[PDB]
RNA sequence: UACUCUCCUUUACAAAGAGAACGUUUAUAUGUAAUUGUAUGUUUGAUUGGGGCAAUACUAUAUCUAUUUAUAUAGAAAAAG
């Protein structure tokens, strides 16, 4: 049961004179129809099609996936990239470093 | 910061490859 | 230029270029292979002083050979086996300046 | 880099670490991961080593030199071989470690209650376990996967009234009379 | 603008004295309210010292002569070993530090 | 058809490929050099021709510097061997307006040369004068009043070797200019910057208390 | 064991910086574009300064008319 | 591109970590000695392929074939070591198990001999108990093979199951 | 809404039941302080899920920790901190920078002690030195660098040496910019200072605004 | 990037890695003008990054006449007026009648 | 005179493979480097026992 | 293919810079000389909204009403507005 959770529609154009109580109904994390939530998530399902058993991709990229890429027996020698680099803080290199 | 436990111990340890002794 | 030495895959891959992660001195000298190699370190010379090329400058170590101690890459290695060989590094360490 | 229990440099906070000598530990999966290991290191010369025996005398030209080229293997030796060396070694005192623990451990329990429940104080004899180690023993299961020849349940196969025919060429030959099977409906 | 950190050593024309000036990081000229002529001679002039002053006059002050000028000739740092390790040990008290 | 190949630029030294074109004077774009007489001379040849104080001479390693192209890093190690972009860029980026104003040099006079209309002198003999830069060009030199002052025009006549960093940076903005105004008016005409020429003023009693 | 007091909760007289209806409020990246990076006060307004630019790169933001966007 | 190549001679055999698509289900006589000489080419193949390019690399570069500059020249002059680690050589290996097999030949013979005070140590002329078929019946091809280790005759299996003597 | 920029501290969590789980079992040895390592080579946790900061530790339904256990993970949940420091034992959060990450993962490549940078700013704001998680830095930060030099004042009390021989303001524009800001700000105590008046609403000058001490 | 007053020089980025989008190409080299990129592709960083440029001779180097120094026909990428649109021409030097002297030859 | 005496589409044969190594390329001369025979691989790999 | 209203590659006009020796580079301009794309949809030519009355049907049927509100993204407001 995934939600695709999104804010309101209205709450950035229009504010003074409309109703009092509605102003508000803009702020909540509403699930979108889910109409539409199988028209998005039908993009991500495609990734290995008639395999019945392999989930959709998910929206955001869980911490677990990220490294499943170099978690790979061909990247097991790529000490840069792998357990993460990217996500990884800013590289530090010597103070002398310049290009 | 000196490193008190176990101060001794990796000098102790992986008798390279046993001689004929054992 | 009807011949390019590189294509541009390999002008666009600095990892076989830059210093980084990647060892640029093949050749491991022994004990006594160090100790004559300092030997023609010369009186008045100190690391802190030759300075890091730059990035665009490619990372090679053509080995000990005559004023191997200007090769920036060249010292800091050598500098680094007479550690794993315990040879005591009389020249001073890289002086980061503030 | 903490791999042992000296702990990481990362006590660099003075975190000591008490009440200690205080488990007795059989290294059983240490162990495991050292035979694996152990087995690499030697893998790994194994491969070092490789030169050319060339069973052919076609390409036969090349029967002197190693299988890897002189840099290469200058290189392997010391990127993926002395790794695994250090990488056998950690086992390798990971494991004698731990039993100069244990050294401590059986000798001042040995004596304070008893020299016979010692090592069964010590023990991991699970119930069971004469169904993994001699499964002749064990009876209080049914762990065959052909179960149907386990001898609590060897009544279900038949045993057919066999016999040979040197007629056929000593051929052996069921005397079961065949049942008339179903035909029609 | 600098970024990255670089030394020099300058020699100076009047005493030769090879003295050594840096180049710290000073930040980019904010981009939230950006600057075209501000960048990209930010940028443009920031190649011209990486590359040991190659466009610009040189101005620091002699440590040797106590004066600021515009003299220094930029020694790229193997251009300086060849004249540092080829002093007398006198000398290197005179014209280095 | 070639005829007798020339043989390549810098061949000379006994156990090391020359150095590789361009750097030497030649075509750019190939990093290693390389030479069929070395490669063929057997190495025994080569270490016969060759004793050991000598390879650590021509071993020898000038790593980011080129020891040919003086100042400029060696053209085997840059990303790829064509000259130095960065030192040698023309002087106007691929943007900017061209908007570098009237500069003016310093020429050497070499006559005592003396305006008839200022009623005052162009420059002496043998004075370094900054002048116009379509004065020096159109009219000082090509009559023999002048030369430019370069360092070696003081060597070839008999004066201390003066560097005014004749254009060592072209200025590309007039207020970019009106900054090495400041530079030069320091280093060439100092005496406007000592503690004597910022006192002519006071040498003597504040004005307000001298007679009438 | 020790005695050590502290209180529950740090109270900073800190106000937050992402309020629900301003638009380009938050709290972005170390990398991404700080609010109205390029802008210079004006909507859209780094596209404006663009042909301000000396030289753009060959693929540089160019002409692209929402459709289907 | 990037390959593995840190894996083309650190397989365990020579047919290992080699790509080849190119296979069949059933490999003929021929096809089969194509086979083997075939993994070994490439194998040696390969090798001095790259063999001849560092060495010749290296000779234009002045310096020794192996990449021995002068000084690693200059060093062997004197005796001073001059690699850290010297990797055992040709007659190493080729050695250091020559004798591996040297031991295990005369371990063979050691124990060949072995068996035999054994073996005469098994005075049954006549068929142990495992002579039994009351479970099914036995395999004449196989007594045919242990009639050896008896005096008796094994082979001669009546039409009824064996009784046990 | 989830973003995760270069230097986010996204852990992934390493359930305290699993790792009692597996001491009990045998893959993990009591006695030695489990560092991440043996969690990685005794395959309890495999490569997809150690990523940069390197793990959590929650206290997932154990009520109860019964042996003295000892752990030098990043970021444990407070409880998880309480359960094992109930039963005698220790957690020092090791919040290692990436460079820290692998020579901890792999040190059969790094034969010498290859010195390890201290880890982002963000980082040492909330765990290296923050004595809640007792971050290895929480000894070192009340030792040696919560304290001044001997010899700044009051307004260079964060720079490595007082850049002047005096606290006071040096030159005219850095006086009249901070006799201004004094009083541009409402002349409160520290506002002498003067600070710049832009936020850059970066995550990385994001310290925890409110939350627990 | 700061936001300080008055940011005196310092050997390092005084508060982390200078933050900001074009800091983070300037912190790889790349000048500002990748900020106005919408693809960066690893040629793009390349194409950029002026590794070799994409600048040449109007004539062949062997029939060149007028003496360009150090220079290419630069081509200038620019981006059109109220529609931005992305066109590129070629900018060339200014080349002036050099009318000397050279007293060698004692003649203009 | 040193380039080589053929318009190079004919000697593209060097210029993209990996004889952009084994052959020299100082402006345009695609003329082959030295190169040991196979009888010389294996004499100077056997003579150092490698 | 075409022109007052859309828009580039554009070679013309003007500014600036070079003691302006003439070629370039800019800035501001945007030309149907400019070759890009739009120029509708629905009922037939008017209409485009949210309600209501007309069997708690509604084609636009027939009538009318009115703060019935114009979602997002850049800018504008930096706390909840
Ligand atoms: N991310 C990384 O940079 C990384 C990753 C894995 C291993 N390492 C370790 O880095 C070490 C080298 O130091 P560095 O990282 O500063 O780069 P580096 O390799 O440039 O170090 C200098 C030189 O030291 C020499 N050297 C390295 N290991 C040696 C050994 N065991 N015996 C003798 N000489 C040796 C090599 O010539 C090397 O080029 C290697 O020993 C390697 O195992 C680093
Ligand atoms: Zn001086």
């Amino acid at each position: 049961s995934r939600v695709w959770v999104a804010l309101g529609g209205k709450m950035r154009r229009r504010r003074i004179g409309r109703q009092i109580d509605v102003k508000d109904m803009r702020y909540y994390w509403r699930p979108i129809e889910p109409q539409y939530q199988r028209l998005y998530m039908s993009r991500l399902r495609i990734k290995d099609h008639s395999n019945k058993r392999v989930q959709p991709m998910r929206l955001r990229a869980t911490n677990n996936d990220i490294g499943q890429a170099s978690s790979l027996k061909e990247w097991e020698r790529s000490s840069d990239r792998k357990y993460g680099a990217a996500l990884a803080p800013p590289k530090k290199r010597d103070f002398e470093f310049r290009v | 910061r000196n490193r008190t436990q176990h101060v001794l111990d990796w000098m102790n340890y992986d008798g390279n490859l046993p001689t004929h002794n054992s | 230029s009807t011949y390019n030495e590189k294509s541009w895959l390999e002008k666009a891959r600095w990892g076989a270029f830059t210093k980084g992660s990647r060892p640029v001195m093949r050749q491991r000298y022994s004990a006594a292979a160090l100790k004559e190699a300092l030997e023609m370190v010369p009186e008045g010379f100190e690391t802190c002083d030759v300075p890091r090329p730059p990035q665009r400058i490619r990372a090679q170590s053509e080995g000990v050979v005559g004023r191997w101690y200007t090769n920036y890459w060249t010292l800091h290695s050598v500098r680094y086996q007479c550690q794993l060989a315990g040879v005591e590094w009389q020249f001073g360490e890289r002086q980061r300046p503030r | 880099s903490g791999a042992v229990g000296r702990g990481s440099f990362h006590s660099v906070v003075a975190g000591a670490n008490p009440r200690r000598i205080p488990t007795y530990y059989n290294s059983a999966y240490e162990l495991i991961q050292l035979h694996r290991a152990h087995r690499e290191v030697t893998r790994n010369f194994l491969v070092r080593d490789k030169v050319f025996d060339n069973k052919f005398p076609g390409c036969s030209l090349a029967n002197g030199l190693f299988k890897m080229v002189p840099n290469k293997r200058g290189n392997f030796h010391t990127r993926e071989l002395t790794e695994s060396i250090r990488h056998r070694t950690i086992w390798g005192q990971r494991i004698q470690q731990q039993r100069t623990i244990n050294a401590a451990i059986l000798e001042d329990a040995t004596k304070v209650l008893s020299p016979a429940q010692m090592e069964d104080r010590f023990s991991y004899r699970t119930p069971d376990a004469a169904a993994y180690f001699s499964p002749q023993e064990y009876t209080a299961a049914n762990n065959w996967p052909n179960y149907w020849q386990h001898p609590t349940e060897k009544h279900v196969v038949p045993k057919p009234r066999w016999r040979r025919e040197p007629e056929l060429g000593g051929i052996t030959r069921v005397r079961d009379a065949v049942a008339t099977p179903i035909a029609d409906y | 603008s600098n970024r990255f950190f670089q030394k020099f050593y300058l020699r100076c024309g009047n005493c030769s004295a090879i003295q050594r000036s840096a180049q710290g990081y000073q930040p980019i000229a904010n981009p939230i309210l950006f600057k075209s002529d501000e960048h990209c001679r930010n940028y443009h002039d920031e190649q011209r010292r990486a590359a040991g002053y190659s466009g610009m006059v040189v101005t620091c002050r002699c440590h040797r002569c106590e004066r600021v000028h515009s003299n220094w000739k930029v020694l790229d740092a193997q251009q300086f070993l060849d004249a540092k390790l080829r002093m007398t040990p006198e000398e290197r008290a005179q014209r280095l530090w | 058809v070639a005829p007798w190949v020339p043989p390549p630029r810098h061949d000379v030294k006994v156990t090391m490929p020359p150095p590789p074109g361009g750097e030497v004077g030649g075509s750019y774009g190939v990093s290693t050099g390389y030479s069929d007489r070395l490669a063929r001379t057997p190495y025994w040849k080569r270490m016969a021709l060759s004793t050991y104080a000598l390879r650590m001479k021509e071993n020898e390693t000038r790593y980011p510097m080129s020891p040919h192209r003086e100042g400029e890093y060696d053209l085997r190690y840059t990303v790829t061997a064509y000259p130095d972009h960065i030192k040698h860029r023309p002087l106007l980026e691929i943007g900017e307006a061209h908007q570098i104003p009237t500069i003016e040099i310093p020429v050497i006079f070499l006559v005592n040369l003396w305006d008839e209309e200022r009623l005052t002198w162009f420059g002496r003999q043998y004075e370094t004068v900054y002048v116009n830069r379509n004065v020096a060009r159109e009219e000082l030199l090509p009559q023999r009043y002048a030369i430019y002052a370069t360092e070696e025009a003081y060597k070839l006549l008999g004066l201390p070797v003066v560097n005014h960093s004749i254009h060592e940076e072209i200025p590309k903005t007039p207020h970019a200019y009106k900054k090495l105004l400041e530079k030069q008016s320091y280093t060439e005409e100092r005496w406007k910057y000592t503690i004597e020429y910022l006192f002519r003023k006071y040498e003597a009693d504040p004005p307000e208390l001298q007679d009438k | 064991a020790s005695q050590r007091w502290l209180p529950l909760q740090t109270l900073k007289p800190m106000g937050h910086n992402w309020s629900a209806a301003t638009r380009s409020s938050g709290v972005r990246g170390p990398h991404m574009q700080l609010m109205q990076e390029r802008l210079d006060q004006k909507g859209f307004g780094w596209k404006r300064k663009s042909r301000s630019l000396w030289q753009q790169d060959v693929a540089t933001a160019g002409f692209r008319p929402h459709r289907y966007f | 591109g990037f390959t593995m190549k840190y894996k083309r001679g650190t397989g365990l055999w020579d047919e290992d970590h080699v790509n080849d698509f190119d296979a069949n289900k059933y490999l003929s006589a021929r096809s089969t000695m194509r086979w083997y000489y075939g993994m070994e080419r490439l194998q040696t193949r390969n090798n001095m392929n790259a063999r001849r390019a560092t060495q010749s690399y290296n000779n234009n570069m002045g310096l020794h074939h192996s990449g021995r500059g002068a000084f690693e020249r200059e060093l062997e002059r004197r005796g001073i070591q001059v690699d850290k680690y010297p990797l055992t050589t040709t007659t190493g290996a080729a050695r250091v198990a020559e004798m591996v097999l040297l031991r295990r030949q005369e371990l063979e013979a050691h124990a060949k001999k072995a068996m035999e005070s054994q073996r005469q140590a098994r005075r049954r002329d006549a068929p142990s108990e495992w002579y039994d078929e009351t479970e099914g019946p036995l395999n004449p091809r196989f007594l045919a093979s242990m009639q050896s280790n008896y005096t008796q005759v094994i082979t001669e299996l009546p039409s009824s199951p064996v009784t046990g003597r | 809404p989830r973003n995760r920029y270069e230097g986010k501290a996204s852990f992934s969590r390493l359930s305290l039941s699993k790792l009692l789980w597996a001491v009990d079992t045998g893959r993990l040895n009591p006695n030695e302080t489990i560092t991440l390592y043996h969690l990685r080579n005794a395959k309890v946790i495999a490569d997809r899920e150690v990523v940069w900061p390197g793990m959590v530790l929650l206290a997932g339904n154990v009520e109860r920790v019964p042996y003295p256990l000892h752990i030098e993970l990043q970021n444990a949940s407070a409880k998880a901190i309480q359960l094992l420091e109930e039963a005698g034992g220790s957690f020092t959060n090791v919040y290692m920078s990436h460079e820290g990450l692998y020579q901890e993962l792999h040190p059969e490549e790094f034969p010498t002690f290859m010195e390890q940078e201290l880890p982002e700013r963000k980082g040492l704001e909330n765990f290296a030195t923050n004595s809640r998680k007792r971050g290895w830095l929480a000894q070192w930060y009340e030792d040696e660098s919560r304290y001044a030099h001997p010899g700044a004042g009051r307004r260079t009390a964060h720079y490595i040496r007082p850049p002047t021989d005096r606290d006071f303001p040096a030159t005219i524009e850095e006086y009249e910019l901070a006799k201004h800001h004094q009083k541009w700000h409402l002349n409160q105590p520290g506002s002498a200072t003067v600070l710049p008046w832009h936020s850059l609403n970066t995550a990385d000058m994001a310290r925890r605004s409110a939350g627990r001490l | 990037f700061s936001t300080f007053a008055l940011n005196p020089e310092t050997s390092r980025a005084p508060h982390g890695p200078p933050r900001g989008l074009i800091n983070r190409y300037i912190s790889m080299g790349l000048p500002p003008w990748a900020a106005w990129c919408n693809r960066v592709n690893r040629h793009a960083l390349y194409r950029m990054s002026d590794v070799s440029p994409r600048s040449f001779l109007p004539k062949a180097p062997h029939e060149m006449d007028v003496i360009w120094m150090n220079e290419r026909v630069r081509e200038r990428v620019r981006t059109s007026r109220q529609v931005q649109h992305v066109y590129r021409q070629l900018k060339y030097p200014f080349v002036k009648t050099g009318i000397h002297y050279s007293d060698t030859l004692d003649h203009w | 005179a040193r380039r080589v005496q053929c318009p190079t589409e004919w000697v593209h044969f060097r210029m993209h493979t990996k004889d952009k190594l084994k052959y020299d390329f100082q402006d345009l001369a695609f003329r082959k480097k030295f190169e040991y025979s196979y009888e010389d691989v294996v004499a100077n790999a056997k003579d150092m026992c490698s």
